[PDB]
């Protein structure tokens, strides 16, 4: 299975550097491009360049004016894209994806890396339960959550149970609170019969802060 | 540079349509690439080439179109079709896209289920307390939600979100948080979300009594 697996978010204030890794395995790495698309939504998706892991060959979108950077290292199947000079307009989501044949779609694209570009402190999120109860039922199926308050800046990921949880869950949308901090909950629906069995667990992740929590969330007493 | 222009930008259409997407091209390119994208989620190939379908893409999504004029055809719409689509060229440098065509499904009306949850514990000892009102599983997206205290109706102290659309049964899902100072919340005795919606004959309340 071929798989392109890129570094986690970051945060970084403006002229600084940011270098986003994209590590390939499941296919002859040389024997394809790898190209670096963006996307500020919503203002859709732009080509930044590509390299040719085999002879370094490497071609940029002239808006970039020089500022990118790709790279790569075909003893470790990883390809590297470098943006300089950042400014605020450079936060979007970067994703690095293979180029297969001229007559052929990008066919594999990485999860993306979502760069933030800004003056302002990062911050941790909190974690809270959003327990089942009398009041979060309804005709026996019983929901859930997490609260994930006052973070910075995006993005905050949400697995439940580690990934074995995925049926019925609504992870929203982030607000942007009066503070300029994020907040966002996660819910899911179960069956009210097993609250009294089952081990619920919202995996809280949130990259730039290095902040990871693992919070059971438990019935109300 | 070629722009790519895609139309519509956005569309609503029931499960079992054929909906056409539309690509122009500012000046003529030897073919496009579409591609298919969910929310937070990676771009994906749908069709290479104009005409080639990628591959376990469903038969029925076809490409057609030459010169500056291409279309998508979904020819029989399904509720995980939901997504934004955009074209694709790279017939001369810089590789450009089109603005992405947003498409939406048409479904019943669908009555929210509702569910409140008061502040943790774990929060109150923090001082602040943060009351969350959800709306799951309906359909239109309007949705009104009154969070009323004491049974005042509140203002300036809530933020809500509604999720995309569900790729399964094509219905949104909304969090609306109130948030209050622990003093506060302390203050007052009922909390109650009122929620107002297309699929309920009359409003539904859900409410808790603050220690109980």
């Amino acid at each position: 299975e071929v798989q392109l697996v890129q570094s986690g978010a970051e945060v970084k204030k403006p002229g600084a550097s940011v270098k986003v890794s994209c590590k390939a395995s499941g296919y002859k790495f040389t024997d394809s491009e790898m190209h670096w698309v963006r996307q500020a939504p919503g203002q859709g998706l732009e080509w930044i360049g590509g390299v040719d892991p085999e002879t370094e060959g490497a071609a940029y979108n002239q808006k970039f004016k020089g500022r990118a950077t790709i790279t790569r290292d075909t003893s470790t199947s990883t390809a590297y894209l470098e943006l300089s000079s950042l400014r605020s307009e450079d936060t979007a989501v970067y994703y690095c994806t293979r180029g297969y044949d001229y007559d052929y779609a990008l066919d594999y694209w990485g999860q993306g890396t979502l760069v933030t570009v800004s003056s302002a402190s990062t911050k941790g999120p909190s974690v809270f339960p959003l327990a089942p109860s009398s009041k979060s039922t309804s005709g026996g199926t019983a929901a859930l959550g997490c609260l994930v308050k006052d973070y910075f800046p995006e993005p905050v990921t949400v697995s439940w149970n580690s990934g074995a949880l995925t049926s019925g869950v609504h992870t929203f949308p982030a607000v942007l609170q009066s503070s300029g901090l994020y907040s966002l909950s996660s819910v899911v629906t179960v069956p009210s019969s097993s609250l009294g069995t089952q081990t619920y667990i919202c995996n809280v992740n949130h990259k730039p802060s290095n902040t990871k929590v693992d919070k059971k969330v438990e019935p109300k007493s | 540079d070629i722009q790519m222009t895609q139309s519509p930008s956005s569309l609503s259409a029931s499960v079992g349509d054929r909906v056409t997407i539309t690509c122009r091209a500012s000046s003529s390119v030897e073919f496009i690439h579409w591609y298919q994208q969910k929310p937070g989620k990676a771009p994906k190939p749908l069709i290479s080439a104009t005409s080639n379908l990628a591959s376990g893409v469903p038969s029925r999504f076809s490409g057609s179109g030459s010169g500056t004029d291409f279309t998508l055809t979904i020819s029989s719409l399904q509720p995980e079709d939901f997504a934004t689509y955009y074209c694709q060229q790279w017939s001369s440098a810089p590789w450009t896209f089109g603005q992405g065509t947003k498409v939406e499904i048409k479904r019943t009306v669908a009555a929210p289920s509702v569910f409140i949850f008061p502040p943790s514990d774990e929060q109150l000892k923090s001082g602040t307390a943060s009351v969350v009102c959800l709306l799951n599983n309906f359909y239109p997206r309007e949705a009104k939600v009154q969070w009323k205290v004491d049974n005042a109706l509140q203002s300036g102290n809530s933020q809500e979100s509604v999720t995309e659309q569900d790729s399964k049964d094509s219905t949104y899902s909304l969090s609306s948080t109130l948030t209050l100072s622990k003093a506060d919340y302390e203050k007052h005795k009922v909390y109650a979300c009122e929620v107002t919606h297309q699929g309920l004959s009359s409003p539904v309340t859900k409410s808790f009594n603050r220690g109980e």
